């Protein structure tokens, strides 16, 4: 299964045909990724746990509505099929608790009046949706093991590395994992906080001549994708 | 591909029931011939989808051999109180219930192309590092076109060759289980499912599994009478292993004793797959090299005298 669209086929998602608003779409999209990654870090969860539901919650959205499928309740179904896929499971019970504390009066309010029935239900569609493609891989893995064939100051590139870390959690508010492979993002991530740094990142690889590092991590990548995957990453920090 | 349609499939009948749910035998109408459908329900528990249908559905999507059974496709029924099956080919019959009767009797040829397919498998997962913990003779199954295939993947699970990855003790069940596991051993190589051959491969010559007993003490006393006492000269790490001098049984190794009308080249086989030390333990891809399975030519082979019962 294919699971990478283009901009203009996430300018046509079932939301966006049913009326909604592209940028309210977008807003939808990080309280919904923000959600699950608040409620899974309370349940101390891996990063990987949280980044499954994470992508699951961004794949079901290429089948679904917004208007007909509150988030939140989205967003809590896949954090508890991720745990029981990463094998780090929470019981259902214990996430809607979790749930209450964090949303409002209003945002709970998704959930009915029995939110267990309601999030057991969704997971039918949810397996459906995803076609039974479990197993996903995230840029955390590429980024330390890229990180890790770099010959330098230990200092400068231990910073390197915490700041992609903190831009691959970003970048999960973002359709970006709908876009391109977490090979890609983990060198963008790179990309982006080297650029931030000032940091060559080509001198601290087997050949500091040459400018374009990132190709003896990734093949055929134009310096145009890692370019737009920072503006996509920098304009959530705008307003 | 995705996977969510309609039950197209004509059902023929029960065959037996397996884990979570009974399975049917049926037929798809588009396509044709025969089609095993593992049943999960949702309506039955809280587990939402149950958690070990999801550790095998992840395994089965990635092992992909002539020798393994592979899932074809998930299906559904269509708030609803609905159920999924899982899509796996049809095999006629297993290796336990053809040797429970009298009736099957194998060549030293069929039992050549029969470990030949077993071994091939096994190197497959164990190259994919996967660990299958539940090899017996049920388990394997067989159809009438000479094809052999591994199934019961639920108690499979990932394996490091880093030596960081304790696991679970009780596996393989008792028949079958390797003198480490009877030990208390956590920390296991694959060498686990070829011991499991091992007592399979003995099984074929000797109708009758060759290790039978209900206690785990006395299990490991049969193993012991046969292939010798759990001895530091035979298995230097035995005393490293929790239950070591709390279960000691000492007994010379009869093993080419007692399995004398094995032919010489197939008793080599079985005289190093049922060795004690893991370490000193033949691996899935030196058994496929051995006199018994070197020259064995699958395309070669005719298929066996199975009846349809």
């Amino acid at each position: 299964p294919c699971w990478y669209w283009d901009k203009k086929d996430l300018a046509h998602t079932p939301s966006q045909l049913e009326g909604l608003d592209p940028a309210t779409e977008a807003r939808y999209r990080r309280e919904g990724a923000r959600f699950i990654f608040d409620v899974g870090t309370r349940l101390g969860l891996h990063y990987d746990t949280l980044a499954t539901g994470i992508i699951y919650f961004h794949r079901f959205y290429m089948f679904h509505s917004f208007k007909q499928f509150p988030r939140y309740v989205t967003g809590a179904c896949c954090l508890f099929l991720a745990g029981k896929v990463e094998e780090t499971p929470k019981k259902c019970k214990d996430i809607i608790k979790t749930a209450r504390s964090l949303l409002n009066d209003v945002q709970f309010g998704q959930f009915g009046d029995d939110p267990k029935e309601e999030v057991m239900v969704l997971e039918r569609i949810l397996l459906q949706t995803i076609k039974f493609d479990l197993q996903v891989e995230h840029p955390y893995q590429f980024l330390l093991k890229y990180a890790k064939q770099l010959k330098g100051d230990k200092n400068k590139i231990q910073k390197l590395v915490q700041m992609a870390w903190t831009f691959v959690n970003d970048s999960l508010c973002t359709t970006l994992s709908l876009q391109w492979e977490p090979e890609i993002i983990a060198v963008a991530v790179m990309y982006l906080a080297g650029r931030l740094c000032k940091f060559e990142i080509q001198e601290w690889t087997s050949k500091p001549m040459y400018r374009r590092w990132w190709e003896q991590f990734v093949q055929d990548v134009p310096v145009d994708v890692l370019e737009d995957i920072c503006h996509q990453i920098l304009d959530l920090y705008s307003q | 591909w995705g996977k969510r349609c309609v039950d197209k499939f004509d059902i023929i009948g029960i065959i037996g029931e397996g884990t979570y749910g009974q399975v049917y035998k049926a037929k798809d109408k588009d396509t044709g011939e025969l089609v095993a459908l593992k049943k999960v329900r949702l309506d039955n528990e809280k587990e939402g989808f149950p958690i070990t249908a999801i550790r095998e559905i992840k395994i089965l999507r990635q092992l992909i051999h002539r020798s393994v059974v592979n899932m074809k496709e998930i299906v559904t029924d269509k708030k609803d109180k609905g159920a999924f099956y899982l899509v796996f080919e049809y095999m006629d019959h297993d290796l336990m219930g053809l040797l429970e009767s009298g009736l099957v009797h194998f060549s030293e040829d069929h039992i050549k192309s029969f470990m030949k397919q077993l071994m091939e498998g096994l190197e497959y997962c164990h190259k994919k590092n996967f660990l299958h913990r539940d090899i017996k003779c049920s388990n394997i199954l067989l159809n009438n076109s000479g094809q052999i295939k591994l199934a019961d993947f639920g108690l499979a699970r990932l394996y490091n060759s880093e030596e960081s990855r304790p696991y679970t003790n009780k596996v393989i069940t008792l028949w079958y289980r390797p003198p480490e596991l009877l030990l208390g051993e956590e920390r296991y190589t694959p060498a686990i499912d070829v011991w499991s051959c091992g007592c399979i491969l003995g099984e074929l010559f000797t109708k009758k599994p060759i290790f039978q007993a209900n206690l785990e003490l006395a299990q490991l006393e049969l193993i012991s009478r046969l292939c010798g006492s759990p001895c530091p000269a035979v298995w230097p790490d035995v005393i490293k292993l929790p239950y070591f001098n709390t279960m000691k049984p000492q007994y010379r190794r009869r093993l080419r004793e007692e399995f004398s009308f094995i032919p010489s080249a197939a008793l080599d086989l079985l005289d190093h797959m049922l060795t004690l030390d893991p370490s000193k333990r033949c691996t899935a891809e030196q058994t496929l090299q051995s006199d018994f399975l070197k020259d064995v030519e699958l395309s070669k082979m005719a298929p066996p005298d199975l009846p349809h019962w």
